[PDB]
């Protein structure tokens, strides 16, 4: 229940099944050819992804599985100037 | 025997082969993907080859707006220099 | 039964109703009306062919078989249509009972039956039967006749075409070239006939080979108009370079007349057909050397990175007999120009005196003074006809120039049709380099397959080009296992495996 | 959906959709506003089953989610305004998507329950909050992004 | 590299991703690693500089769906008298197979055919198997 995302420098960034599975090419990555019915590491290698913006990947991933029924005032999500423009790629390459 | 007229036929190759601008997936000699369309309001003769260093042939147009935003061959990789 | 639905029953069962009366009275008989269709589409019948497409688009099984039979119809008729042509005017005649017949059977199909989708599939499936059909074990003639087509309609006519003829004959051409399933062979003779008529003038208007080059760009692609639009912008900035070696000239430090004049005609190597068969070691004339060597110069200094491969068998030449008396002027090509700059020093020449001269091998040396001395303009001064060591040639003085334009051009201006058979083994050999490297690809990618599975792929990636034959395809095969490789697998032959 | 693909544009700018789901559509006074009322889910569901472009714009880029949260009846008539924004949602629909006045659908609607009713059917998105970072700060997004992207942007 | 807009040459990531595409139909084995970069072939493919390929890709796509159950069907109805269990085999490998290259062709489905008359790979991949293998076959089928 952890897969472990590659990013294209090399960091592992082990996050819940539940969490990554709220993509899109990261759902239909584990669906198929790899599944890990042995569920060993669930690498998702991403060799085209910084860990920079990987890394604000995986806290939007916990942030809206935390506030997803919430409705009131929802804190912002702190998109830095200089990773965005790459996290817009970064989330639409992975379907937010 | 002198002569008053003559003309001529030469093929003309590049010195190193090359086909298609990589990048519009047109030939280098043909007109780019933009004033392909745009052939009348344009003069469409400024859209000349554009040669790097490493040997890769571009139009002009294909290879200046490709440089506008990032900073890379298209084919490999690597820095680019007009030769 | 429509009509009396709505009178009585609730709206939910409008259906049902005529659903279960269509299958009592349309579908218990289908095979009845399917053991009819036949007759229904031989005679054409309009209003029974609306009738019959009416009753069986309800029933689920019932349209198949009336599409089926109507490709067969067309497609008799189109073999019946497109096989009694003459001779004579085979390339329009063919073009047009083609186009007569798919206009035919697409006013039927939009009318009468609707124009539903699956019968213009049908339609389109027996036209592309009838184009590629072919004599018993004989090549295709769709190609070649509609690539004549286009060579004679956009050719400089005699009948005073106008330009509504070629944007109105060629865009209907389209829609008969699209039903060519081997339009590779088309595509070379295009280019073939297209570089005979630029390099001679010949065509009608460059405008009218820009719009067909455009059309066919349209329906096939780019890659299929990249070799043909490329000569036909070689054609247009030939004017210019010439325009520019002008400028050039005129602009140099030292004040240079040419003499001889220079209408170049530049020339993309990659593609125009044209290539450098023979030897061609052809010695350039002394009067065409001042030209020879400023033209070079120039496309050295001015577009760098472009070598000049002359192609000294293409070019013609004004020529002029100062010492037969100057009568009128003549053009003959530089292949043997030089032998006429032999008759300048010794009104007889040898086949030694000529070889230091022309520097040529004889082999076509002997043709071109055949086709000098064919029109009386230099005549057989010893007796030996035969291709021998001294075969004296003379100046024919009492012979004048006959007209103002003494053409011997005629020989090239006129594209001869004894190297139909040439091109064919060309695009043969194209074809089969073509059909290697793609299936070098696919076994050096997938490296697991079998041999029924082979030609599903090799047809797949041919469905952009000419379809292969099967017997094509094995010979393929053949060849790669004695090119080392691909390999017959161990278990089985029908398994195959890069190495 | 002939008319649909057909595209018919008013003065305003409203597409089919947009006077389908708008209050201000007037309805002819004779005996069509005993039956028909604008806003109506069936006919907004059936112009969607149509083909309409759920994310089309006035002149002033409101959509049709921004035209239907000012709905002014939410309580007597909230069958109607649920249904059509459950069906401009599920059609897709972009829940915060911008007009020429960056106003959000939520910050177009005045009555709270379109409110709610359109963050109960807001999915939160990490590209949406991506592209409005990127519109906050003036990010130049021209052909360092997809297309798709650039105009991801554009109305984000 | 990085997931801007680049420019890739189609007939070479094409040629990658159709092996993959191939063996993930029929059910054979793909590593994790291979069907994992086959997301970004089709990313790259359908984001492309300056013209995006997903219109040829999708053109590809159903061309090779179209030249596969045609050979399913060519491969069903020469086993007449078991046309049923190799039917079965070979669906029961297709559904799969489809299934499966519907979540490859994700970004394809939700970025270029859902903008613009064309059906899903998921569904254009089981539309392709009923207008080629279920209704020619539908006479021995429904018949057995
Ligand atoms: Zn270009
Ligand atoms: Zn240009
Ligand atoms: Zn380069």
């Amino acid at each position: 229940m952890y897969v472990k995302l590659i990013s294209s420098d090399g960091h592992e960034f082990i996050v819940k099944r539940e969490h990554a599975l709220t993509s899109g090419t990261i759902k239909a990555m584990l669906s198929g050819p790899g599944q890990f019915a042995e569920n060993e590491t669930n690498e998702v290698n991403f060799r085209e992804i910084p860990s920079h913006v990987l890394s604000k990947v995986c806290m939007y991933f916990t942030y809206k599985v935390r506030y997803t029924n919430s409705s009131t005032e929802i804190p912002e999500f702190p998109i830095a100037p200089e990773i965005a423009l790459e996290l817009l790629m970064a989330a639409n390459f992975l379907d937010c | 025997f002198e002569v008053k007229k003559w003309n001529a036929v030469a093929l003309w190759a590049w010195d190193i082969v090359v086909d298609n601008c990589a990048i519009c997936r047109n030939h280098i000699m043909d007109l780019c993907i933009e004033c392909q369309a745009n052939q009348a309001s344009a003069t469409s003769e400024e859209c000349t080859v554009a040669w790097g260093v490493c040997n890769h042939a571009f139009h002009f147009h294909c290879i200046s707006r490709w440089l506008k935003t990032r900073q890379v061959c298209p084919l490999d990789n690597r820095e680019w220099e007009f030769q | 039964e429509e009509i009396r639905c709505r009178k009585y029953l609730h709206p939910s069962s409008y259906t049902k109703v005529i659903h279960e009366c269509q299958q009592r009275m349309v579908a218990d008989h289908l095979q009845f009306l399917h053991a009819e269709c036949h007759n229904i589409i031989r005679q054409e019948k309009k209003n029974d062919m609306a009738n019959m497409y009416v009753l069986l688009r309800a029933v689920s099984t019932g349209l198949p078989h009336m599409i089926q039979e109507l490709q067969n119809h067309i497609h008799d008729e189109g073999l019946r249509a497109t096989s009694n042509l003459t001779q004579e005017n085979m390339p329009t005649l063919f073009v047009e009972s083609v186009l007569e017949v798919h206009g035919k059977f697409v006013q039927l199909i939009n009318t009468v039956l609707n124009g539903d989708q699956h019968f213009m599939s049908a339609l389109d499936k027996a036209l592309t039967s009838v184009v590629n059909y072919r004599e018993p074990k004989s090549v295709c003639k769709a190609p070649e006749l509609l690539a004549k087509y286009c060579d004679n309609l956009l050719k400089k006519s005699a009948k005073g075409m106008t330009e509504n003829e070629v944007e109105d004959r060629l865009t209907s051409f389209i829609t008969v070239f699209k039903y060519i399933d081997d339009k590779d062979v088309f595509q070379k003779f295009y280019a073939r006939m297209l570089a005979k008529r630029l390099i001679h003038g010949l065509s009608m208007s460059m405008d009218s080979e820009e719009a067909m080059i455009n059309k066919l760009k349209q329906a096939c692609g780019y890659e299929f108009t990249s070799k043909l639009h490329r000569m036909y912008t070689d054609m247009s900035v030939s004017a210019d370079l010439n325009n520019k070696f002008n400028n050039f000239i005129k602009n140099q430090d030292t004040v240079i007349d040419l003499g001889i004049s220079f209408q170049i005609y530049v020339l993309q190597a990659g593609a125009w057909p044209l290539t450098q068969a023979p030897s061609s070691t052809f010695a350039i004339p002394q009067e065409l050397e001042k030209s020879v060597q400023m033209f070079e110069l120039f496309y050295s200094q001015h577009f760098s990175g472009r070598k000049l491969t002359w192609l000294h068998y293409l070019c013609t030449g004004e020529v002029k007999m100062n010492y037969l008396g100057k009568p009128y002027v003549a053009m003959v090509t530089t292949y043997q120009m030089a032998v006429l700059l032999a008759f300048n020093n010794s009104e007889t020449v040898s086949y030694k005196e000529l070889q230091d001269s022309t520097q040529m091998n004889e082999k076509e040396l002997t043709k071109t003074i055949k086709s000098l001395l064919d029109v009386k303009m230099i005549n057989h001064d010893s007796e030996k006809e035969d291709i021998d060591a001294e075969s004296s040639f003379s100046l024919n003085m009492n012979f004048s120039s006959k007209r103002t334009k003494f053409k011997i051009t005629t020989s090239m201006q006129k594209d001869t049709p004894q190297e139909m058979e040439q091109t064919r083994s060309a695009v043969d050999e194209d074809r089969k380099m073509y059909l290697q490297a793609a299936i070098v690809r696919i076994m050096k990618a997938r490296k697991v397959l079998r041999h029924n599975a082979l030609i599903q792929e090799v047809i797949s990636q041919s469905r952009a080009r000419f379809n292969p034959s099967i017997s094509m395809i094995k010979k393929c095969i053949e060849v790669l296992i004695d090119k080392q490789y691909i390999e017959r697998s161990q278990a089985s032959a029908d398994e195959y495996s890069y190495v | 959906y002939n008319l649909i693909h057909l595209d018919p544009r008013t003065r305003e700018g409203f597409t089919l959709l947009h006077l389908a789901v708008n209050s201000n559509t007037p309805v002819d006074d004779f005996h069509t506003n005993d039956v028909c009322s604008f806003p109506n889910a069936l006919v907004t569901k059936l112009l969607l089953d149509c083909g309409a472009e759920v994310n089309a714009v006035d002149n002033e880029g409101n959509s049709a989610l921004h035209i239907i949260v000012q709905y002014n009846r939410p309580i007597s008539d909230f069958l109607t305004l649920h249904s059509i924004i459950i069906s401009l949602v599920e059609a897709g629909a972009h829940t915060d998507m911008t007009n020429k006045q960056n106003k959000t659908p939520l910050d177009k609607s005045t009555t709270g329950v379109s409110e709610i009713l359109l963050k109960t059917q807001m999915k939160m998105s990490l590209k949406c909050l991506a592209a409005r970072a990127v519109r906050a700060n003036d990010i130049n997004y021209q052909d360092q992004i997809p297309r798709t992207l650039e105009e991801f942007v554009g109305f984000h | 590299t990085s997931l801007k807009p680049r420019v890739v040459d189609f007939d070479e990531t094409w040629n990658k991703l159709l092996t993959t595409i191939k063996a993930v139909v029929m059910l054979e084995y793909v590593e994790r690693a291979t069907w994992n970069d086959r997301f970004s072939d089709i990313y790259a493919l359908c984001v492309a500089y300056p013209e995006p390929l997903g219109e040829r890709l999708y053109t590809e796509t159903k061309i090779f769906l179209e030249n596969h159950v045609r050979h399913l069907h060519k491969r069903v109805l020469e086993s007449e008298e078991q046309v049923l269990v190799m039917y079965h085999r070979y669906w029961e490998e297709y559904s799969k197979g489809a299934d499966y290259m519907d979540c490859l062709y994700r970004y394809l489905n939700t970025q270029f055919i859902k903008k613009n008359p064309l059906m899903e790979i998921g569904e254009l991949a089981l539309d392709m198997w009923r207008k080629l293998m279920v209704e020619p076959l539908q006479a021995i089928l429904i018949r057995m």
